[PDB]
Order: C-alpha cells, then sequence, then structure tokens
C-alpha cells in the first residue's frame, strides 16, 4: 500500500504498542523472487565474511552467531533490486516522522545480507543494541521460500519486555520485520537446517547516534 | 549475560544519510 498508508495506519500503532511490527508480501513475489537471485550470486562470489559482535569476548564468533554476511550500499552492480527495497524502507521510515517513540531518525546501516547455511547454526539470545549505538529500529526482509519451521528450523523468537510470552517469526519469504533495537526485544535465531537468507537495516536516532561515536573513541573513565 | 559480547557488530563510519 502506499507508504503513508501503511507507515501511520499500521507500523507506528504496532511499533508504539507492541514494539513489533511485521508486514507480509511487502514487495511481491517477482521483486522478491529478483532480490533472492541477487542475494544467491553475492554468496556464490564467496566473499561473505562470518558474522562478526560489537565486542567479542568469545572464543571465536561462530559461539554466538553462525552466519555468513556482506554489506550492500545499494548502489553496487548486481544489486539494483536490493537498492530498490532499501529505498523502499527508507521510504516508510520517513513517512513515519517522529511517531516511532521519540527518536529522531535520520540514518541508517548499510544492509547486512546474511545467510545462515543451514547447518544447525544460529544466533543465540542477544540485544542489537544493549548499551546505547545509536540503533533504534531492526528492520529485517526475509527470502525463504515455503519455509517451515517443524522441519526446517530456523524461528527468529523474540522476547518482549516485560510479557510473560515470546514471539516466533518465521522468516517467509518477502516478509518485512520492524522491531526496537533496544533491550525492549532481546531475540534470538534458533537453529536453521536450511539454507536461510534474510536482509537487515539498522535506523539511527540522530543524538544517541551522535554520542555513540564519541564514546568509541575514548568513553574517559570513572 | 554480557550482552555487549552478544549484540550483531555495525561499522562506526560510513552511516546512510536520510
Ligand atoms: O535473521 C533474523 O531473523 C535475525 C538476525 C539477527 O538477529 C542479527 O543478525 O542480529
Ligand atoms: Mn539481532
Amino acid at each position: 500500500l502506499p507508504a503513508l498508508k501503511l507507515a501511520l495506519e499500521y507500523i507506528v500503532p504496532a511499533m508504539n504498542k507492541h514494539g513489533i511490527c511485521v508486514v507480509d508480501d511487502f514487495l511481491g513475489k517477482e521483486t522478491g523472487q529478483q532480490i533472492g537471485d541477487e542475494v544467491r550470486a553475492l554468496h556464490d562470489t564467496g566473499k561473505f565474511t562470518d558474522g562478526q559482535l560489537v565486542s567479542q569476548k568469545s572464543d571465536s564468533s561462530k559461539d554466538i552467531r553462525g552466519d555468513k554476511i556482506t554489506w550492500i550500499e545499494g548502489k553496487e552492480p548486481g544489486c539494483e533490486t536490493i537498492g530498490l527495497l532499501m529505498s523502499s524502507m527508507d521510504d516508510l521510515i520517513r513517512h513515519c516522522n517522529g511517531k516511532l517513540g521519540s527518536y529522531k531518525i535520520n540514518g541508517r546501516t548499510k544492509a547486512m545480507v546474511a545467510c545462515y547455511p543451514g547447518n544447525g547454526t544460529g544466533y543465540v539470545r542477544h540485544v542489537d543494541n544493549p548499551n546505547g549505538d545509536g540503533r533504534c529500529v531492526t528492520c529485517i526482509y526475509y527470502l525463504n521460500k515455503d519455509w517451515d519451521a517443524k522441519v526446517s528450523g530456523g524461528i527468529l523468537r523474540i522476547f518482549p519486555e516485560g510479557k510473560a510470552q515470546f514471539a516466533d517469526i518465521e522468516p517467509k519469504f518477502d516478509r518485512l520485520l520492524f522491531f526496537w533495537s533496544d533491550r525492549r526485544n532481546p531475540h534470538e535465531v534458533q537453529p536453521a537446517y536450511a539454507t536461510r537468507y534474510a536482509i537487515t537495516v539498522w535506523y539511527f536516532d540522530a543524538d544517541e547516534r551522535a554520542a555513540a561515536k564519541v564514546k568509541y573513541l575514548t568513553g574517559e573513565k570513572g | 549475560l554480557d550482552l555487549e559480547m552478544l549484540a550483531p557488530y555495525i561499522p562506526m563510519d560510513d552511516d546512510f544519510q536520510l
């Protein structure tokens, strides 16, 4: 639907009420397929790398997350449809104005194209932005056709703060997902027994991000 | 539970302005 109607009439309410919003059939089967093909070509270049952590303390990153990823701006040759995806997400966000909590969203990361090879690997329970690095909204587009979690696993399980029941999001094809990045939404990728693709972008809050960039260099002491 | 060591990495540079 019109970015404006989806934003104001669905995304904004869902996000402020529950901190999670799912929009299925975001771009349609044709575009979704084109995106999937671009991701599979990118994977077939062999340029993917192990997913990394903000501050790794574990033996290896593989103990935490078991995916292979790359970062795309959306202007690279062969990624035009991923670019269309990123510009559509941006469209929705711009149309959310300052109605998504009290954040002033002025920027975002590049797209993280991610692949769980399907060998029983996933991502343990975690928070995307526990200690305030600017990330206020997580946006994930899934690409996996006829995915059956009872067979292939790979559920994204979110545990919204305070609620006694978690939520299981299947990584369905053409599904769009929004949720607060901070400690409100601890989540986990359960073991995936099949190749599981997803595209993520993190949107930033101006003030938080600006502070996050200075805290890295020094952080002073106390 | 140290969340910092579990959080997915993002670059510090190369943000995209909206
Ligand atoms: O792919 C998903 O469903 C979530 C990925 C995730 O939580 C992450 O990479 O930080
Ligand atoms: Mn995550």
